[PDB]
């Protein structure tokens, strides 16, 4: 048995230009078992409509996903990812910042 | 083009 | 440059839940072509980037075929290694496999892959000369005895310098105006004061393919590692790739500092400076 945690980022396709059109992705990488439960918030509420890629892994074995959503950035709206995987003690929260 | 048959078993 | 085809299969077991779930995809460099998943209603190898959908139906029935049955070897794969390990049925355990063979600039057989992990830990693999295995433990030894009598080396030596290459060229030459291109990274520089005493700049890679690239800030031309941070190489989402790396810097001192940047794309490296 082995066990690798999650390294987390949550971005945008494109420089994120308000009011445009744009995609938001959550990529985890780097682990291990493969379970994994990714949600994209909008204001702290669940995205509906969020798609990912493939299962996939790296020359180590270890696994990584793409979770993506279409959305619209503003000045104002709040987006976030949240992560749950057996290595992390509760889900993990991780703020999108336009500039990381 | 995948690998094919036949597999050997573990 | 070189190119690459590989396939990655993972096997996740589901004590109580029914038969093991297996996905396996297929690659061509960092462009995805196929999907399978055992859980799928289609039962199908799918395509999944567009140079792949013009191949014709006896493509689709035979290479779904070989990842069913593959799927199906895995699954009896899962069952010998838990009695070789008297391991629990309890519990879930993970068969991850790759294959695949790298080509040259001219498409010539550089190299090939034929290997497994079992719970993230290199179980057996066929050793670069693709004559001989390396077994990561007793149980593997095993495994490695039957595949020596029953001469596996040879026969995934013959696909992996035959088929294995005869495809990989087949699809680099169908998709060439997606595969055999190369993307520059598109860069710039991005500035954030944390105090009155420190600001961060953070080195921008953006729009790249393929996903093989090095970010390396600089201080006075010294290699600077110490109060950098740097973030995995991570996908758009439309083919190509994004880094970013950062260092914190004393205010006042932004203009000591250099980015670079190495990539496939670009005739030379990349010199940033504030």
């Amino acid at each position: 048995m082995i066990q690798r945690t999650p390294k987390i980022q949550v971005y945008s396709r494109h420089p994120a230009e308000n009011g445009k059109s744009n995609f938001l992705n959550c990529y985890v990488s780097g682990f291990h078992p493969s379970d994994i439960e990714v949600d994209l918030l909008k204001n702290g509420e669940r995205i509906e409509k969020v798609e990912h890629s493939d299962l996939s892994f790296s020359k180590d074995w270890s696994f990584y996903l793409l979770y993506y959503t279409e959305f619209t950035p503003t000045e104002k709206d709040e987006y976030a990812c949240r992560v749950n995987h057996v290595t992390l003690s509760q889900p993990k929260i991780v703020k999108w910042d336009r500039d990381m | 083009n995948y690998t094919p048959g036949p597999g050997t078993r573990f | 440059g070189s190119h690459s085809m590989r396939y990655f299969s993972t096997s996740v077991s589901r004590p109580g839940r029914g038969e093991p779930r297996f996905i396996a995809v297929g690659y061509v460099d960092d462009t995805q072509f196929v999907r399978f998943d055992s859980d799928a209603a289609s039962q199908r190898m799918e395509p999944r980037a567009p140079w792949i959908e013009q191949e014709g139906p006896e493509y689709w029935d035979e290479e779904t075929g070989k990842v069913k049955a593959h799927s199906q070897t895995d699954r009896e794969n899962l069952r010998i290694a838990l009695r070789y390990y008297n391991q629990s049925e309890a519990g879930s355990h993970t068969l991850q496999m790759m294959f695949g063979c790298d080509v040259g600039s001219d498409g010539r057989f550089l190299r090939g892959y034929h290997q497994y992990a079992y719970d993230g830990k290199d179980y057996i693999a066929l050793k670069e000369d693709l004559r001989s295995w390396t077994a990561a433990d007793m149980a593997a030894q095993i495994t490695k005895r039957k595949w020596e009598a029953a001469h596996v080396a040879e026969q995934q030596r013959a696909y992996l310098e035959g088929t294995c290459v005869d495809g990989l060229r087949r699809y680099l030459e169908n998709g060439k105006e997606t595969l055999q291109r190369t993307d520059p990274p598109k860069t710039h520089m991005t500035h954030h004061p944390i105090s009155d005493h420190e600001a961060t700049l953070r080195c921008w890679a953006l729009g790249f393919y393929p996903a093989e690239i090095t970010l390396t800030w600089q201080r006075d031309g010294e290699d600077q590692t110490q109060d950098t941070e740097l973030v995995e190489t991570r996908p758009a989402g439309d083919g190509t790739f994004q880094k970013w790396a950062a260092v914190v810097v004393p205010s006042g001192e932004e203009q000591r500092y250099t980015c670079h940047v190495q990539h496939e794309g670009l005739p030379k490296p990349l010199t940033l400076r504030w």
